[PDB]
RNA sequence: AAAUACCGGCACGAGACCGAUAGUCAACAAGUACCGUAAGGGAAAGUUGAAAAGAACUUUGAAGAGAGAGUUCAAGAGGGCGUGAAACCGUUAAGAGGUAAACGGGUGGGGUCCGCGCAGUCCGCCCGGAGGAUUCAACCCGGCGGCGGGUCCGGCCGUGCCGG
RNA sequence: ACGCGUCCCCCGCGAGCGCACGGGGUCGGCGGCGAUGUCGGCUACCCACCCGACCCGUCUUGAAACACGGACCAAGGAGUCUAACACGUGCGCGAGUCGGGGGCUACGAAAGCCGCCGUGGCGCAAUGAAGGUGAAGGCCGGCGCCGCCGGCCGAGGUGGGAUCCCGAGGCCUUCCAGUCCGCCGAGGGCGCACCACCGGCCCGUCUCGCCCGCCGCGCCGGGGAGGUGGAGCACGAGCGCACGU
RNA sequence: AGAGUGGCGCGGACGCUACGCCGCGACGAGUAGGAGGGCCGCUGCGGUGAGCCUUGAAGCCUAGGGCGCGGGCCCGGGUGGA
């Protein structure tokens, strides 16, 4: 039962998108991992700056 | 300030009761345990509190001064009247009338003092 | 001050201050010194509750 | 059996505003007292504009405010604006005024405080004129939203001046059949 | 900004500037009257005629 | 909000607000745009006609970077530059016109819609309209082009 | 409001001190409980871990419905299963 | 090499997830028992007592199965032993039986038990009989608080004004 | 129908009282029986008798049906989420809002900050396939005359219209001229939102003739009047979140 | 309910949970479907009742009472032990 005047779209949900699911679980985990990697790099290069 | 915080207090509070179709407030300054704007002493500047003593000797009166704005303890002052009912109610009526301090609840304080002296009367 | 009594804290123990204590509070490193500070400020009934 | 149509038995207008704020409701309950005591229609119109919410009122513009103040017959006379007055940047000169409204934007407040205007609240205005003695009651232009281009006649119809719900207008979206005269027909 | 400055509606309403030009409060409760039959009852017919 | 829905109020119903005869079935009409030419023609061509067909030359490698060109009006010209220049423009008795750069604001073509106050300014842009040029030559001001 | 009283800052021993600092304007702020309750119900949801039911449970065991008759109520039942 | 993916495994932590027909099918000697010639299919299943203090002693009877004792706070926890729901059967007591049976309305009769009724609320003001309490109008001393010290003084405050 | 000082057509306060067919029931009248089986029992246990009384859900216009399923009971059990919209409601700032990605500082995978991290979305400007263009003008002089030197006013006009402003005057005390304040009002306008039309402007195009311009004097470029069509201008209003349909 | 210029005493109820109160009138059927309110109830999260009790928490029956126009609740008696 299609409704009255409105916008039209092409909802790409005909495929099995439940198979390929990749949602953002590790956003703050990736941020803390990049923070620790940057701190380890800054402690590795002692005279060199952060930019280089 | 006065009417502003009453709408917040009447919504949620620990002293208010909601059971058996009985919406009331159980504040200690609230006489007769009736929830109303006129029946309050914490918000208003003038506060009259009729309470019994620790022992069964008369009525203690908790008076509020002019300087009480943010003072929970040192604003209020306590006194104790240990006399008969006639001169006690006469002294309370003189405090209400001649001192001109909160001349609003006159008969309710009389009935409250009568109920307190009837309660602290020794049992048969 | 009415919302504190609506919450249920013992407001009677503080005579008059929206409590601001001196900068030597961070210098204490003992729980007995903390209990002594709470007894000097008389605010013990709220934690006894 | 009495044939009474009970369809329009209850008035569909609001008996109370649906907003949840403590500063508005006390003023509403005070203007209830003023509207029931004063016999004038001024407090009733102010109360009805307190019933009409943010979606039921348009934002008033400063350029049209100055344009309505340039009309004669209102010299040394204040204007009570219920809705919000938004700042319009296409203005250069501004005299001193006495602006009283609910919410005024910060650029307009800076311009009024630079010009030398006294901004006051509604309580002193109610103390000055309870019945509305020496006030001009104004309202903003309601025809100032995007949805009015969608209201009215249905599209896909000859002589229909109404914006259709198109996801993205362009060179190929709804141009070939219904618009051209060669490809079929046109309306 | 604050919506209203003086937040004391009782002090606003007890001011003489509002209470100068106002109508008097019609404080009189009017219950319904029992319409007695003037054909049966005697002195009701004497009242209205 | 499960308690703030109609599915708690409609507890105790057969079809849950979907009629006695015509129940809420799977697909009465179709799936999406099924049968758009046969029986949904009345539905689609009455509301949104025009999609069926080709039009124009098909431009394949289209880029919006060369086609991006925002315009600016003469009415909001004083809004970009600060108020001290508006003081100094009235202060200048000789008529030293201040420089107002349009490329700094990020616009290319200058149009004319509203009222401009009668004092000269220098406008540096890429394009200029003819009527806006007539208003600039009537009021006062130059038109410095840029590549 | 605009008027702000003077605050006598007490000492740590209990008695009052001589320092007096003017009260800030945050203590005369307008109160709005609705936005506070809305942000409270948002931030109390913004620290919640999701949970899931095992999706593969149910589709591993195979079954086939015989249809009408055979003293069943049109339910896909277990094929075989000598137990 | 660098930021990218991880549903299996090696070590953990946490949860607004579920709670013995639920949760992994499997919380226990679970792909285990079992079925099919085979690729294959696939179960049922927790709660004694804190502590076994697990019942010695007498009798009936071939033994099974009873009747008295003992333990413990209680067997009201008796070897398939947390508590003890309905559908179903029987027993003790009460009622009815020539228009299966039952229900809705009006009451009538008998009992189940409840009223702690079986000599039955009183309260304010005035007067009288004999009473008791050193107890009141009125006046000094000390302490506390409020109306407005109208027009006594000085600080403080103002999204006030005018300045240096 | 009932003292007179005050206008004829014509011969401004009395004191008390009794009782009431006078704005919805009272008695200032009464009697009995009760401490070992009587008093009250509507709710609930059983029985008797009077009236009514086709077995619950589905189908169809029409079902209690010789239309369908139902031996009984405990437990379980059947419009859920994301994405995209149309409308309604609440908050914030406002021509802006939004950090949803990035960086800096047990509960806390909480939280705070960035503004030269606003890179970027939306919208205040439309019309065309595109080459492109683009959203008022009016008044007075120099010149029966085209172009330009000057000054002034400025986002249109008419009608219906919320409410305000002014007021022909009025609003009672042994006497009369007589002051400011307060209320109402004959009548006249500025006219709020909104509605109806006439407009003016822009863009693609048809018809009509003419005027201008030059480092590059032409198959050059610009302009005027009347129509046609436009999801247009007529003085911003949207953005981000939460809920329901 | 106006204002000015001149010729013995020490007393008087309810009220106003202003999201409360009552006054005066009209009407009471209605499936599908839509709108509003539940001091109706189950299980969980953040606070709160100086909350509860081995001298009985929760759950199960009942010829006992009353509260309801309702979704339901309270104690009288038996089981029961956190």
């Amino acid at each position: 039962a299609p409704s009255r005047n409105g916008m039209i779209l092409k909802p790409h949900f005909h495929k099995d998108w439940q198979r390929r699911v990749a949602t953002w679980f590790n956003q703050p985990a990736r941020k803390i991992r990049r923070r620790k990697a940057r701190q380890a790099r800054a402690r590795r290069i002692a005279p060199r700056p952060a930019a280089g | 300030s006065a009417h502003l915080q009453w709408m917040v207090v009447r919504n949620c509070s620990s002293f208010l009761i909601k059971r058996n179709k009985q919406t009331y407030s159980t504040e200690p300054n609230n006489l007769k345990a009736r929830n109303s704007f006129r029946y309050n002493g914490l918000i208003h500047r003038k506060t009259v509190g009729v309470e019994p003593a620790a022992d069964g000797k008369g009525v203690v009166v908790v008076m509020k001064r002019r300087s009480g704005q943010r003072k929970p303890a040192t604003s209020y002052v306590r006194t104790t009247i240990n006399k008969n009912a006639r001169a006690t109610l006469s002294s309370i009526r003189h405090m209400i009338r001649k001192n001109k301090y909160h001349p609003d609840l006159r008969m309710a304080a009389i009935r409250r003092a009568s109920a307190i002296l009837r309660s602290q009367k020794p049992v048969m | 001050p009415a919302l504190v009594m609506s919450k249920g804290h013992r407001i009677e123990e503080v005579p008059e201050l929206p409590l601001v204590v001196e900068d030597k509070v961070e210098g204490y490193k003992k729980t007995k010194e903390a209990v002594l500070l709470l007894k000097k400020l008389k605010a013990w009934n709220d934690i006894k509750k | 059996g009495v044939d009474i149509r009970h369809n329009k038995d209850r008035k569909v207008r609001r008996k109370e505003p649906k907003s949840q704020d403590i500063y508005l409701r006390l003023l509403v309950k005070l203007y209830r007292f003023l509207a029931r005591r004063t016999n004038s229609t001024f407090n009733q119109v102010v109360l009805k504009r307190l019933f009409m919410s943010r979606t039921n009122r348009p934002p008033l513009s400063l350029s049209r405010m100055i344009r309505k103040m340039k009309l004669p017959g209102r010299e040394n006379k204040t204007a009570v604006v219920v809705g919000t007055v938004t700042d319009d940047v296409r203005v250069q000169e501004v005299p001193k005024l006495k602006v009283c409204a609910l919410r005024v934007t910060s650029r307009a407040r800076s311009r009024i405080l630079k010009a030398g205007g006294k901004i006051l609240t509604f309580d002193q205005l109610a103390l000055d004129s309870p019945k509305g003695r020496g006030t001009v009651l104004l309202s903003g232009p309601r025809k100032g939203r995007e949805v009015y281009r969608h209201f009215g006649k249905a599209p896909g119809t000859p002589h229909s001046h109404t914006k259709p719900y198109v996801r993205s207008k362009g060179r190929k979206f709804e141009r070939a059949r219904g618009r051209r005269a060669s490809r079929g027909y046109k309306n | 900004m604050h919506k209203m400055l003086n937040t004391d509606l009782s002090r606003i309403l007890k001011s003489p500037e509002i209470q100068r030009a106002l109508r008097a409060p019609r404080k009189k409760i009017h219950r319904r009257v029992l319409k007695k039959n003037p054909l049966k009852n005697l002195r009701i017919m004497l009242k209205l005629n | 909000p499960s308690r703030l829905r109609k599915t708690r109020k409609l507890r105790g119903h057969v079809s849950h607000g979907h009629g006695r005869i015509g129940k809420h079935r799977k697909h009465p009409g179709g799936r999406g745009n099924a049968g758009g030419m046969h029986h949904h023609r009345i539905n689609f061509d009455k509301y949104h006609p025009g999609y069926f067909g080709k039009v124009g030359m098909r431009h394949y490698h289209l880029k919006r970077n060369q086609s991006f060109c925002p315009t600016v009006n003469l009415d909001k010209l004083w809004t970009l530059v600060s108020e001290q220049t508006r003081v100094n423009a009235a202060k200048n008795k000789t008529g030293a016109a201040p420089i107002i750069d349009v490329v700094r604001s990020g616009y290319y073509k200058v149009l004319g819609k509203g009222k401009l106050p009668k004092q000269p300014v220098i406008v540096k842009a890429k394009f200029f309209s003819r009527r806006a040029e007539e208003k600039i030559k009537g009021v006062g001001g130059a038109c410095v082009l840029v590549a | 409001a605009c008027a702000r009283p003077l605050i006598s800052v007490y000492s740590e021993k209990g008695e009052s001190s001589g320092k007096n600092v003017t009260l800030p304007a945050v203590f005369k702020a307008p109160i709005r409980p609705d936005i506070v309750n809305f942000v409270h119900t948002n931030l109390r949801k913004n620290n919640r871990q999701p949970y899931a039911v095992s999706e593969l449970a149910g589709h591993q065991t195979s079954a086939e419905s015989w249809g009408t008759g055979r003293a069943v109520a049109r339910i896909p039942r277990v094929r075989g299963g000598g137990t």
